[PDB]
This record gives structure tokens, C-alpha cells and sequence, in this order.
């Protein structure tokens, strides 16, 4: 609808945490459209122009002593401080996965099918999902969507297995996740239903 | 028990 | 590699005169500031019990960003942003069973500028009832992502779509979903 040209300023103040808070890196990043033009990186300790467009800003701001000391304190005053405030419901947050198993194509036996394992609602992102046929793990024929972020502090993943079920067979999906102290296991037995 | 988030401030350009 | 990242992300966009202030923990939103209401808005209501944020401070930042934008626009010889059209994916919150409450999720990815018109369609007719959306979320490549949500009761009779408009697309983009039987 609107074909008027557009103009965008972004600013990202980023705190990167390694080994709890025992190493923190603070980045103050300025963007024009998508182009980073100037940044302060606590590891460098002054502003550096990323693109020629940022030189006037790097040079002006680096001439301001109070400004630099202030950016140099940001690892503590800003990053550690905010890590403190949010830690309890972010870093510590754990929601259990829900596991559901089903065939994708309602087919007869001795015919190719995808058994779907749907893992849903979990936090944080890290998870592992294993398929077994009888008691034997199968890493062959595993087709996965990967980690999908739902945008609401939960993730899902869908892990499918390529089978040809014959009816004397049992298949199992095993899930591990930090919220759990033991795997959640879900079975599917090969028959008409 | 109730903490306050601090905003980092952008500098005015030349 | 790093355990966690907290990003305070701001923008201002002309000539729309529109801006965002938000916090982000590992790619999920803690909160944002509704520039209209001048209020902090927690992504989950529970976060607000544990923390607080002086929203007036966000609006000041935005004013600095607006004023800077004017400067940057000149400095670039009035070079505008290149549209990057979005990718859209629709998926369910949990697996689909008939008559069992569920939520359709519209994941809108890898676009800029942060202006989109989104509409859930049920059988080609819009639906506002019970729906929700995030603000525009930052990406490491400096594009944006966004989610929309529609509660629904699955059915053999219904079809659904996520209709996304954006200046980088020639036409509206529909992503389709229907009960799978």
C-alpha cells in the first residue's frame, strides 16, 4: 500500500554472559537500516566506527571522557545489574515438555510411513529426542524440524522416523530435558488402529 | 524481591 | 560459547513516526514499552510480579533515536532502507485433535522495515476474536521477526490462513493450514 521510502534507526545494547556472570561483554550498537555504523565493545573500551558513516560519531563520543567511563562501567551497572533482576524467571525458568506420538499418513502395514514424535511446550531450548525400534536406537531415517521457538517462552520440536511397520513391532520416542530428572518415554505399537 | 531493570542510553550524534 | 544474551533493542522509523523499546533474553521478549499508553508490558504476566521498569526512560531513549535518525538520514544522502520481504510459517501449538482447544501460530521471519499488516483468516474471512501478537523482535542479522496467535477448536469444516502484507511483497502472502486427515 505505502510506497514512500522508509528510514530506520536501531540501537542494540547487548550483554553477553559466559560462565555465569564471571565474564561479561557489553556491546552498544547503532544501526542505520541494517548497517551497523558504530559500536562500543567493552573488550575494546572505546567506540569504533564500523562503517564510514560512523566515523563522526566514534570520534565525537570518544572525546567525551564521562561517556567512556560510563560505557566502561556498563558490564556492572547495566549487564550484571539486569542479569540480577531477571535471573529468577529467565536463567532459572524450566517448563516440562509434552510428548505425543502418531503416524502422519494413515497407512496399512509393510508400507512406508512416518511416525511423528511431537515434543511441545518446553523451556529452555536444549533437548534431545531419540527413536527406538524394539530397543535399538535408529539415527538413520530421522527427519527433524529442529528447535522451533514459539515466541511465548516455550519451544517445540517434531522428530519423525521413517518406518515400514510390521505388526510384531514396538517403537519408542525418548525425551531428555533439563526440567526432567528421567526421560519421558512414549510408545507406539504396530496395528490397524 | 522486586528488582528494577535499567535502560542503557543512546548518545546524541555529531 | 556464551551462556546467555540480554539485548535492549530500540528503533525509530520515518516517516511512520513509530518506535519500539524492548528487552530480549535469548531471543524471547521479557517486555516492551507501548509508546501509545506509555506503559511497560510484560510478555508474561508473571514477569511483572518479579520485576519493574520505568517506562518514561524508554520514551526518552526513543526521542534520542528519532533525533539521531534525522542526522543519519542526511549523512547517507537520504538513502532509504531496502525492503526485505518476510518468510511466513504457520504451526500449531500442540498436535491437533478434533474439538480440543489449540492455538495457531504465525511465525513471520527475516524482514525489514518493521511494519506489517497481519490478519488471521478463517474460511477467507477475518477473525479478531481472542488473538494476540508480539512486537517486532530483533534478529542477529538486524532484520526482525514477529509472532501472531489465534485460539481455535480444530475441525474438518474449517480452513485457516495467515495473511501477511509488507512493502517488499508484490502481493499479500497467505500461509495456509487445515485439519490434516
Amino acid at each position: 500500500g505505502d510506497t514512500r521510502p522508509r528510514f530506520l534507526e536501531q540501537v542494540k545494547h547487548e550483554c553477553h554472559f559466559f560462565n555465569g556472570t564471571e565474564r561479561v561483554r557489553f556491546l552498544d550498537r547503532y544501526f542505520y537500516h541494517q548497517e551497523e555504523y558504530v559500536r562500543f565493545d567493552s573488550d575494546v573500551g572505546e567506540y569504533r566506527a564500523v562503517t564510514e558513516l560512523g566515523r563522526p560519531d566514534a570520534e565525537y563520543w570518544n572525546s567525551q571522557k564521562d561517556l567512556l567511563e560510563q560505557k566502561r562501567a556498563a558490564v556492572d551497572t547495566y549487564c550484571r545489574h539486569n542479569y540480577g533482576v531477571g535471573e529468577s524467571f529467565t536463567v532459572q525458568r524450566r517448563v516440562y515438555p509434552e510428548v505425543t506420538v502418531y503416524p502422519a499418513k494413515t497407512q496399512p502395514l509393510q508400507h512406508h510411513n512416518l511416525l511423528v514424535c511431537s515434543v511441545n511446550g518446553f523451556y529452555p531450548g536444549s533437548i534431545e529426542v531419540r527413536w527406538f525400534r524394539n530397543g535399538q536406537e535408529e539415527k538413520t531415517g530421522v527427519v527433524s524440524t529442529g528447535l522451533i521457538q514459539n515466541g511465548d517462552w516455550t519451544f517445540q520440536t517434531l522428530v519423525m522416523l521413517e518406518t515400514v511397520p510390521r505388526s510384531g513391532e514396538v517403537y519408542t520416542c525418548q525425551v531428555e530435558h533439563p526440567s526432567l530428572t528421567s526421560p519421558l518415554t512414549v510408545e507406539w505399537r504396530a496395528s490397524s488402529a | 524481591s522486586k528488582g528494577l531493570f535499567r535502560a542503557a542510553v543512546p548518545s546524541g550524534a555529531s | 560459547k556464551e551462556e546467555h544474551v540480554i539485548i535492549q533493542a530500540e528503533f525509530y522509523l520515518n516517516p511512520d513516526q513509530s518506535g519500539e523499546f524492548m528487552f530480549d533474553f535469548d531471543g524471547d521478549e521479557i517486555f516492551h514499552v507501548d509508546m501509545a499508553k506509555k506503559e511497560t508490558v510484560w510478555r508474561l504476566e508473571e514477569f511483572g510480579r518479579f520485576a519493574s521498569f520505568e517506562a518514561q526512560g524508554a520514551l526518552a531513549n526513543i526521542a534520542v533515536d528519532k533525533a539521531n535518525l534525522e542526522i543519519m538520514t542526511k549523512r547517507s544522502n537520504y538513502t532509504p532502507i531496502t525492503n526485505v520481504p518476510p518468510e511466513v510459517t504457520v504451526l500449531t501449538n500442540s498436535p491437533v485433535e478434533l474439538r480440543e482447544p489449540n492455538v495457531l501460530i504465525c511465525f513471520i521471519d527475516k524482514f525489514t522495515p518493521p511494519v506489517v499488516n497481519v490478519t488471521w483468516l478463517r474460511n477467507g474471512k477475518p477473525v479478531t476474536t481472542g488473538v494476540s501478537e508480539t512486537v517486532f523482535l530483533p534478529r542477529e542479522d538486524h532484520l526482525f521477526r514477529k509472532f501472531h496467535y489465534l485460539p481455535f477448536l480444530p475441525s474438518t469444516e474449517d480452513v485457516y490462513d495467515c495473511r501477511v502484507e509488507h512493502w517488499g511483497l508484490d502481493e499479500p502472502l497467505l500461509k495456509h493450514w487445515e485439519f490434516d486427515s
